């Protein structure tokens, strides 16, 4: 797998092998999604607002 | 700096997001909306907030006893008076810094250079003819060109930017994206094997759009509530001259989707008027990419799709 | 417009709003126009100038006015026939409680902070009403519902600070001057805090309010021993300076004798050296009438903590910012529009006819992005999640293991840093499990550690919060290893 992190402001980044994928990200509080469901391909990263 | 510093109280929390420059290009830009039901007020709410140089409202009608009894910029009570006359005091008292103005006469009737004014034009429910006149209009003198409407639980929005540059921070690089006219856009061939394979993947919010611009077309109006009987059997009978017609299943909008496309709906309007108005936002001030070319949304489902369609 | 049953449920029951800004005003207005016939309507500010861009309920010569108060009275000008009640008032204040709550059909958040989104999330599981929940942020936000025994809680899922040593010594960034500056103006003015030390940490490895009063607070000898005198001491000690560059201390007389908008401009050293002269008057004047608190559109208080700030900068050799930058990074100040906040509200109000519809199965947190996911999604909607049974708010008997030094960690310490801040309580009766620590009004002479109390590795104490009808369990590990203060066990 050489797989892709997406991020909402469109964050382009290669990743290859809850797990550590996530734990290399939360370094640079989100959540994970792939087509749809909560965790060549690409993963949607996710972070929640607190503004009102 | 080029602007007052009451503007820069006033504007701090969004030039802190889009930039003072940002700021400055809407300043200078007067924008045309026509239609000020649902979705009209909310796109007028939200060009006026934001600080566009001036705002023009045009709508021909005026209040029914038909229309809600809560409309924002109206006062109850207006049943007769012109739709933008009533629409005016309220809108102008969002932003006293933009110049907020009426017009009361058909868009049809209007001359190739009432248009030239403006450096945005947003159509809200307008026939399928209307659209490509003024979407034609609008090429010619290369003003961005957009259009939208609410149909129950649905909305939709589309833009005819042309070719259209703009800066975007990966430090800003500059970038252009080409946009196609909006009657290429309501008028695919769905043959080719191509098209046969992008449809697979399109949703079926463009077909929903199809059938009900026809009906607009066909009825001189949009589906009412208070004829739901008479308008769901002839939305369903439009579905399958349109669907047949283009050489799709007409089952690809199922049957019942005519319980969920009457009136308009006040948080649907809110949703494609915040999608809409913000699409022209970020053309008029040229940062970050516009949505090329279509937006769909399904207050149902939760679903707001971007289809690039025409090409 | 709606199915009988719905319509019925929508001007039959009474809906809560808690916030009347910028997504609070965009739903009061679609509530009222989607036919909620009756709304409560909560938010404890003002009307501040900076709101006008996307509050779309005030006007200008509402500056100054209550959120609630004046929201309210927009809408009557379009709907007469509106039922609304406004609060001017916090939802954390002990009159909204479960008997409050419970006249609700539906709750929804319009807030700005987590903290008072924990306090509503516990009161919507105590009286079981379903909550909206929702955020926005620039460009982005996002919608959710809670409902107590079907969806996770607003804190199942897990949701920052420097240390003093950065701060007092070892300044790298403008942010490290900026906290600086900001315990300076609460050292002089606000509420003294052992947390927040402005003089060089005499104890770093890598090696005041009485100061200031006896001086009548004086500018020239205010800035010669923060920016001359404490930069020497600092310079005292060596080991730090032989890799890092060395500050360099400021005269006050040697200073003296040295486009975007107004805000954005970058001054030199004299002007803010002269900033710091005048704020520093100003609030010593304003003292004396009316404590201080720390507010970013003070402009006194923040032309201080702009020019404190960067005087330390300069010391430190970073180039200095302007007051604009200044005060995004000091106030936190999130950037905010009209759009996103009214995309957002329309979408509440639409997972609000799902729930009262009885089709909260149809409920989808939902997610706004600025661009397409490769599902050509702008709005991604996802599932709600089940209650996660380890959740220390939402499950039965919940409980959670606390690791600090029980002798030197105070009863004031746990009320505050802990059950109230990290534990979000905020009328919390403490007692140890075997002896009433803490009282809802009495225990105020305990303040003065806990070991000193019965408490020792793996005793028990039950936190209450009547008013949020919640009981956690704290289990104690003791420990002198830390850092730090506490750590929450994980
Ligand atoms: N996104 S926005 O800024 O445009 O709008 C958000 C609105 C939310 C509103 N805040 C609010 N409203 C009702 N209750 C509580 C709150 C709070 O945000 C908080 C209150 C407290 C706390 O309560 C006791 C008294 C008190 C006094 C001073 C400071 C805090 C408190 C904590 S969080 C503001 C805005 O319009
Ligand atoms: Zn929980």
């Amino acid at each position: 797998i050489k797989l892709k992190v997406i991020g909402q402001d469109s964050s382009e980044i290669h990743f290859k092998v809850l797990k550590k994928l996530k734990e290399s990200y939360c370094q640079r509080s989100l959540r994970f999604l792939f087509e749809g469901q909560r965790i060549e391909d690409v993963i949607e990263v996710y972070q929640e607002q607190t503004g009102g | 700096g080029g602007i007052s510093e009451e503007e820069a109280a006033q504007y701090d929390r969004q030039i802190r997001l889009w930039g003072l420059e940002a700021q400055k290009r809407l300043r200078a830009s007067r924008v045309l909306l026509v239609g000020l039901k649902g979705l009209g007020a909310e796109i007028a709410k939200n060009l006026i907030l934001a600080g566009v140089k001036g705002l023009t409202m045009l709508d021909h009608e005026q209040v029914t006893p038909e229309d809600p009894g809560a409309q924002f910029l109206i006062r109850t009570g207006s049943v007769g008076r012109n739709r933008a006359e009533a629409s005016l005091e309220r809108a102008q008292n969002l932003n006293p810094m933009v110049d907020v103005k009426v017009d009361t006469e058909d868009i049809e009737k209007k001359p190739e250079s009432f248009f030239t004014q403006f450096d945005a034009v947003c159509l809200t429910c307008c026939s399928r003819d209307v659209i490509v006149k003024v979407d034609q209009i609008c090429h010619k003198n290369s003003i961005k060109f957009f259009t939208g409407d609410v149909f129950g639980y649905h909305g939709y929005t589309f833009a005819n930017l042309g070719e259209h540059e703009f800066v975007e921070e990966k430090t800003m690089v500059k970038k252009k994206v080409v946009f196609c006219p909006v009657k290429e856009a309501l008028e695919v061939d769905w043959s080719s094997e191509k098209a046969k394979a992008a449809l697979k993947r399109t949703t079926s919010d463009y077909f929903l759009l199809q059938v009900l611009l026809k009906f607009r077309t066909d009825k001189g109006r949009d589906p009412s509530s208070d004829t739901y009987e008479e308008d769901s059997e002839l939305l369903l009978q439009i579905r399958n001259d349109v669907l047949d017609s283009l050489g799709i299943s007409p089952d690809l909008l199922p049957e019942d989707f005519v319980r969920y496309c009457f009136s308009e709906m006040a948080p649907v309007c809110a949703v494609v008027g915040g999608i809409l108005a913000q699409e022209i936002v970020k053309a008029l001030s040229q940062r970050d990419p516009p949505h090329n070319n279509f937006f769909f949304f399904d207050g149902m489902k939760g679903n707001g799709i971007v289809e690039c369609l025409g090409p | 417009g709606l199915p009988r049953e719905l319509a019925e449920a929508v001007a039959g029951g009474r809906v809560l709003v808690v916030g009347a800004g910028g997504i609070g005003c965009e739903l009061l207005k679609n509530l009222v126009l989607t036919g909620f016939s009756h709304i409560d309507l909560i938010d404890l500010d003002t009307i501040d100038v900076s709101n006008l861009n996307r509050q779309f309920l005030f006007q200008k010569k509402h500056v100054g006015r209550s959120k609630a108060q004046v929201a309210k009275e927009s809408v009557l000008q379009f709907y007469p026939k509106a039922n609304i009640v406004a609060y001017h008032d916090s939802i954390m204040n002990p009159d909204y409680n479960v008997e409050f709550f419970r006249q609700f059909i539906l709750v929804m958040n319009a807030l700005d902070n987590r903290a008072a989104r924990n306090h509503v999330n516990r009161m919507c599981l105590a009286a079981d009403v379903p909550l909206i929940e929702s955020g926005t942020a620039g460009y982005l936000g996002q919608v959710t519902t809670i409902k107590k025994g079907v969806t996770e809680c607003y804190e199942c899922h897990p949701k920052r600070t420097f240390p003093g040593c950065t701060i007092r010594n070892t300044p790298s960034e403008p942010i490290h001057c900026i906290v600086w500056a900001k315990y300076l103006f609460n050292q002089l003015f606000g509420e003294e805090d052992a947390d927040q030390e402005v003089s060089p940490d005499r104890a770093d490895p890598e090696a005041t309010k009485e100061w200031a009063k006896s001086t009548g607070y004086d500018p020239v000898k205010l800035f010669t021993k923060l920016f001359k005198d404490d930069i020497r001491y600092l310079l005292t000690m060596d080991k730090l300076w032989r890799k890092r560059k060395p500050p360099v201390p400021l005269d006050w007389a040697e200073v003296q004798s040295q486009l975007g908008l107004k805000d954005q401009q970058v001054l030199d050293v004299k002007s803010y050296a002269r900033l710091f002269s005048k704020s520093i008057e100003t609030l010593r004047v304003h003292l004396a009438e009316k404590e201080l608190i720390w507010d970013k559109d003070d402009p006194s208080a923040m032309d201080f903590v702009t020019s404190a700030a960067n005087l330390r900068m300069h010391i430190f050799s970073m180039n200095m910012k302007s007051r604009f930058d200044i005060k995004s990074m000091a106030g936190n100040i999130i950037p905010a529009i009209a759009t996103t906040n009214a995309v957002i509200a329309g979408l509440i109000v639409l997972e609000g006819l799902k729930i009262l519809s009885g089709k909260i199965d149809q409920c989808r947190t939902i997610f706004l992005n600025k661009q397409p996911n490769p599902r050509k999604k702008l709005l991604v909607p996802c599932a709600l999640d089940p209650p996660n049974p380890n959740c220390y708010v939402c499950a039965s008997k919940p409980e959670v293991t606390v690791r600090l030094n029980v002798h030197k960690v105070t009863v004031l310490t746990l009320q505050d840093k802990i059950v109230k801040e990290k534990f979000a309580m905020v009328a919390p009766d403490v007692q140890i499990e075997d002896t009433i620590l803490i009282s809802s009004e009495e225990t105020e002479a305990n303040n003065h550690k806990l070991s000193e109390f019965g408490i020792r590795n793996g005793s028990r104490l039950q936190a209450d919060d009547f008013l949020q009808d919640y009981t956690l369990l704290i289990n104690i590990l003791h420990s002198e290893d830390l850092g730090v203060e506490f750590e929450v066990v994980g």
